[PDB]
RNA sequence: AUUGAAAAAAAUAAUAUAUAUUAUAUAUAUUAAUUAUAAAUUGAAAUAUGUUUAAUUGAAUAUAUUUUAGUAAUAGAUAAAAAUAUGUACAGUAAAAUUGUAAGGAAAACAAUAAUAACUUUCUC
């Protein structure tokens, strides 16, 4: 009950035409969080990436980093519609109007 | 014999180091051999059919040339298969805003600013500091209390020579080496450092030690460090 | 750049053809390779890109490497170490290479392959190290001709043999071939090629054929007959083809008698042998050592005890086998030997 | 004919496949051929020359070391155990890191904290 | 076969000898790999590695300097024992197995300039255990792990038989590559750039993994792999998406060796060390 | 041989032709191909013939012809999971146990686990 492909008559590659596997890559620049860029070298056909998040703004890679900017994936949530949605209730100091609740 | 230890800091490169003019060459030619024997770009997987980037990228290719019977090829009959000539490489032709990458030579390189940490940004750069007279060496900090590790000693000796406007690391509390001097019966350990963030900021205004501080690479610390000094030292050094 | 200049070096360090040596040293992608000679086959033929420019360096890299051995090989004394330097000077050189890869190793002209040259030397012998020498002794190894006639081999000295006269076909002798009476009928020759620095002018050679497998019906076994026999041959790293031209009827202490097998024998293996004389110094002139042919026994011949006796050391050998056939008898009556025995088909 | 899974799983097979996605052999002329083994020499050479280069660099330091370690032990031991404690658990800040091809927009900080 | 009695004759020359150099056949596999004139011919030397350059730039010799010790000996491994000369028995005897482990452990050196901790190959597991029903699952591994590693990667069959897993063994069901050089370094550095960053739970890896002589392996779930570039950039045309294992293989003769040195291309440790 | 560039050659081997010998050798010429093999109204590309725009010529443009797409694993003389269990030639060494690794645990897959004295070559002080 294995969903298995059937295996055709595999070709005889006799001794001495063992080719290399050289695959199609490109020299593809990644721009990083800052102005760094490092060229990879990568199959998928496209010069640029522009790396939203990456080592550049992880706390953990960045430990003395005092200002360190953070963005997450946008799809949907807070920086997409609460915060357009609501745009006139404003601030942290309204977050220390609901701070505690004084209880035990 | 008093001991002296001495620190010597190194600012780690921060772009990959430049290529010498046979490394360009050599590595263009290998390049160019391997895109002889490259691979057919398999289009057909990563550009669906009926997709408008597949379209696309289907105009912004150039197809080869097809065998067609009772014509004459002189550089012999086509041989395309995937839509690919066998015979040679393949050319692929590929807010958004263009990916601009930062000039690898900064400021500091043209105006030659000497205090600045980016003058050379793919080599290493150590902290010489010139003493009373024209004698520039790495810093020497004296030591009587032996109460503290000497590569502990060098360190909080000179974050307090800089003001505390510098971050640098212990590598190990292992001394590098020796310079012993006759004269003055001294033997100073020097102390692997790295640089993290900040500068030095020379800001000790009582002259105990040090007038001029520089940021030089090996290249530099030789014109400068006396040669019997600079011969004791030339193997602690970064080449790149 | 010292591979540029000829005021010492010699001319065999160089592309004969002009052609060839413009294109490899060419500055543009302007000129036709001269190797691929149809026209057609010219255009259709495409250089790999940036491979010109890469090269010059190159170039010019090993150029200086060369000019530091050489100046270091300029100030040495001892011969061994001054050879072992020019050929690290030029080993490297392409045309060099050019010279030796491409053209023939065996019957080398003296314009492109001189072995009195290091270089061409030390890459002969890398050459044959890796062929023939290896299959050589697989030859002498699995036909048991070593510990039959001589304890061990360590070979020196490439050896080929053929035999022009019998029959006046060109075909240089694989070790171990099969012949018949006819075509080792004649005479065979030698080429005798040296690959270690020797004493040209000085050394001199041996060469012995011995057959270990003559049947002995006196004891039930086999006994060892010399067949040809040659003593002081000089020899010239680009002229060692030993020949009726290079040596006189002093040097023969044996003259050839032709492989002659009886019926049902079994394979006779006749073994070439080839040493040389002892050198001693204090001495100009060669060392000519005059033989002993008074035992000489030529029919039941001890090997070993001939080069114990006369200090002999083997530098390289050959081997060839032979059966009976038709022709036998035709040679036998040629050369005025009593007609060959006939055996039985069984051992008993 | 063929299930859609079957068919998309193929052409990824297809991608890893050489068939039909290979030209044809490197054929190179003979003196190119001499060309390219000079080539290869060089580069050989060179990168023998650099690692030995920086071998010996190696020697040198472990040499410096080693008598920087002899000196500090004979003068004041109090120092020397400090100097030859282990560093089992020792790591890199994680602020260094490897260079990267082209420089960030902002080259260094002042600032740390 | 008139009989069967392996028995080499003995030979008399000290030449090298090799009967595939003076064979006819297979012409081409006479020409090394590396030949230009091989038909496995493929150049290495494409571009400079930056990663390979930062470590013998700097981490080289600051390995050197952190982990010297002053006058250190070789300590030698666990290797078998001998047997004490008090009986007539032990002439012949196989030695003890070691003291406290059934297999032989290597000596352990001082560091030195010939010998500095770094690293010589990463492997890459993956074991889908799904493919025991879909087998057209383990051709997706390979894929992953090639436009991933970017090297071609061998397959991965099964071996044992445990039916309580309803496992049978002789099934494909993954893949993995062997990566050296600077396609590892590649792989090291985008691994620590990308896809390390992003998961948000993130600490390190724990200082209890690593084989007792070098060797540290960690794993990347299902949902990590995700963050690789090559699958970012055509989500489309990866559905199903898993995880895989890692092992990286260095010259450190002990663990802790290597973990200093992993930490110098950018990689995280939080647990306690043994 | 014609086809953009302005007398030749001196290796092994392959192919074509020829002929010397009871010798599967020699002479000349040149360095092919090396992952393929029928069957596609439909996808892609190409040349030729016209038109329209924009001499030539760029783009679009209709037709004719042809080529690509049948998309399928081994790329290593492969080496302890499965299939060819008798011949020959070449080559290699298993297994347990331990330490780790997302699901993974006692049991799935991967990686690591004895010592370099002497010799050859290369680089280097």
């Amino acid at each position: 009950t294995r969903i298995t492909l059937p295996r055709r008559p595999a070709k005889k590659i006799q001794l001495g035409k063992s080719r290399p596997a050289i695959y199609h890559q490109f020299n593809v620049k990644m721009e990083l969080s800052d102005g760094s860029v490092v060229i990879r070298r990568s199959q998928y056909p496209k010069g640029e990436i522009r790396l939203i998040q990456d080592q550049r703004n992880n706390p953990l890679w960045n430990p003395s980093r005092d200002d360190l900017v953070v963005v997450d994936a946008n799809s949907g949530g807070s920086l997409d519609r609460f915060n357009k949605r609501y745009s006139s209730l404003f601030s942290t100091v309204e977050l220390s109007e609901e701070n505690k609740k004084k209880t035990q | 014999p008093k001991i002296k230890v001495g620190v010597l800091l190194s600012r780690i490169p921060i772009i990959k180091s430049e290529l010498n003019e046979l490394e360009k060459k050599y590595y263009e030619y290998q390049s160019e051999l391997e895109k002889r024997l490259m691979w057919t770009f398999p289009a057909y997987f990563y550009f669906k059919k009926g997709t408008v980037a597949e379209h696309k990228f289907l105009s912004l290719q150039k197809g080869p040339i097809s065998k067609k019977n009772g014509i004459w090829f002189p550089r012999g009959i086509p041989d395309i298969k995937h839509g690919r000539e066998r015979s040679t490489k393949q050319e692929v032709k590929l807010v958004n805003r263009p990916v601009i990458p930062n000039d690898r030579i900064t400021e500091a390189d043209r105006s030659n600013d000497m205090k600045s940490l980016e003058r050379q940004l793919s080599r290493t750069l150590y902290l010489l500091v010139k003493d009373k007279s024209g004698t520039w060496k790495f810093p020497n900090f004296d030591l009587s209390d032996e109460s503290k590790p000497l590569h502990v000693h060098a360190e909080n000796e000179l974050k307090l020579l800089s003001g505390d406007q510098i971050y640098t690391w212990s590598v190990s509390a292992t001394p590098i080496g020796v310079l012993q001097d006759e004269r003055n019966r001294t033997a100073e350990f020097i102390v692997k450092s790295h640089i993290l963030a900040g500068k030095f900021d020379l800001v000790a205004s009582k002259n105990d030690a040090f007038e001029d501080f520089a940021w030089l690479t090996k290249g530099e610390i030789s014109e400068y460090v006396p040669k019997d000094y600079f011969n004791k030292t030339e193997f602690l050094l970064a080449d790149n | 750049h010292i591979w540029s200049d000829f005021t010492t070096r010699p001319s065999s360090l160089s592309i004969q053809s002009s052609k060839v040596k413009n294109y490899l040293f060419q500055k543009k992608a302007s000129l036709d390779p001269p190797s691929i000679s149809r026209r057609s086959n010219r255009i259709k033929y495409s250089p790999p890109e940036h491979i010109d420019e890469i090269f010059r360096m190159s170039y010019d890299f090993l150029e200086q490497r060369s000019s530091k051995f050489y100046e270091l090989a300029n100030k040495t004394k001892n011969p061994l170490k001054k050879d072992a330097l020019l050929i690290k000077a030029e080993i490297n050189n392409p045309e060099v290479q050019y010279n030796f890869q491409f053209n023939n190793k065996l019957n080398n002209v003296k314009d492109i392959i001189d072995y009195d040259v290091p270089v061409y030397r030390h890459l002969g012998k890398q050459h044959w190290e890796s062929y023939g020498q290896m299959l050589l002794m697989q030859r002498l190894e699995t036909l048991a001709a070593i510990p039959d006639t001589l304890p061990t081999l360590v070979p020196r000295a490439e050896v080929n043999i053929k035999f022009p006269f019998s029959t006046g076909v060109n075909k240089w002798i694989e070790p171990g071939e099969f012949l018949s009476s006819n075509v080792t009928s004649m005479r065979p020759i030698f080429k005798i090629q040296e690959y270690e620095l020797v004493n040209v002018e000085k050394q001199l050679y041996t060469v012995l054929i011995v057959n270990p497998d003559v049947p002995d019906l006196s004891n039930d076994s086999f006994k060892t007959a010399l067949c040809y026999g040659l003593v002081n041959i000089n020899l010239t790293y680009n002229d060692n083809l030993i020949d009726p031209r290079k040596f006189h009827s002093s040097n023969i202490i044996a003259d050839y008698l032709p492989p002659v097998p009886e019926k049902n024998a079994g394979k006779q293996r006749f073994v070439v042998w080839v040493f040389r004389q002892p050198l001693i110094e204090d001495k100009q002139g060669p060392n000519m050592l005059e033989i002993d042919r008074k035992e000489l026994s030529r029919d039941d011949f001890d090997i070993r005890q001939f080069t114990k006796k006369y200090n002999l050391t083997a530098i390289g050998a050959h081997i060839w086998r032979s059966e009976w056939d038709a022709k036998v008898a035709a040679v036998r009556e040629k050369y005025g030997l009593p007609p060959g025995r006939v055996f039985s088909r069984v051992r008993r | 004919s063929l299930s859609p899974l079957a068919q998309r799983v193929v052409t990824q097979l297809s991608v890893m496949s050489a068939s039909r996605k290979q030209p044809k052999l490197l054929k190179l002329a003979r003196e190119d051929l001499i060309k390219h083994q000079t080539i290869e020499k060089c580069w050989s050479i060179y990168q023998q020359q650099q690692r030995e280069r920086r071998n010996l660099q190696l020697e040198l330091q472990y040499k410096s070391i080693e008598r920087s370690m002899n000196l500090l032990q004979e003068l004041s031991p109090r120092l020397f155990e400090a100097a030859n404690a282990s560093e089992k658990g020792k790591r890199f800040p994680m602020e260094m890191k490897v260079p990267t091809d082209f420089p960030p927009n902002t080259l260094w900080h002042y600032n740390f904290r | 076969p008139k009989s069967a009695c392996s028995l080499v004759k003995p030979v008399h020359h000290l030449v090298k000898i090799d009967k595939s150099k003076l064979s006819p056949r297979f012409p081409e596999l006479k020409y090394d790999k590396s030949d230009i004139r091989s038909p496995g011919f493929k150049p290495k030397d494409t571009h400079a590695d930056r990663l390979n350059d930062h470590y013998l730039n700097t981490l080289q010799s600051d390995l050197l300097l952190i982990n010297y010790s002053h006058n250190a000996a070789v300590v030698k491994g666990l290797k078998q024992r001998a047997w004490s000369g008090d009986s007539p028995y032990h002439l012949n005897r196989p030695p003890k197995n070691p003291r406290g482990s059934k297999a032989q452990l290597p000596d352990i050196h001082p560091i030195k300039w010939s010998n500095i901790p770094g690293l010589e190959s990463v492997v890459i597991n993956c074991f889908v255990r799904e493919a025991r029903e879909n087998q057209l699952l383990a051709i997706t591994a390979a894929l992953q792990l090639q436009q991933i590693t970017g090297c071609k990667p061998h397959p991965i069959f099964s071996k044992n038989d445990v039916p309580t897993w309803k496992l049978r063994k002789g099934h494909q069901m993954g893949a993995k590559v062997e990566l050296k050089g600077k396609e590892m370094s590649q792989f090291l550095s985008t691994l620590t750039e990308i896809v390390l960053p992003r998961i948000r739970e993130y600490k390190g890896i724990s200082n209890q993994s690593g084989n007792r002589f070098g060797g540290i392996s960690f794993g990347l779930t299902a949902e990590d792999i995700k963050f690789f570039p090559e699958i970012d950039a055509n989500q489309d045309s990866w559905p199903k998406t898993f995880g895989m294992h890692i092992n990286i293989n260095t010259s450190a003769q002990l663990d802790y060796q290597a973990r200093t040195l992993l930490s110098g291309f950018q990689f995280p440790f939080f647990g306690e060390e043994k």
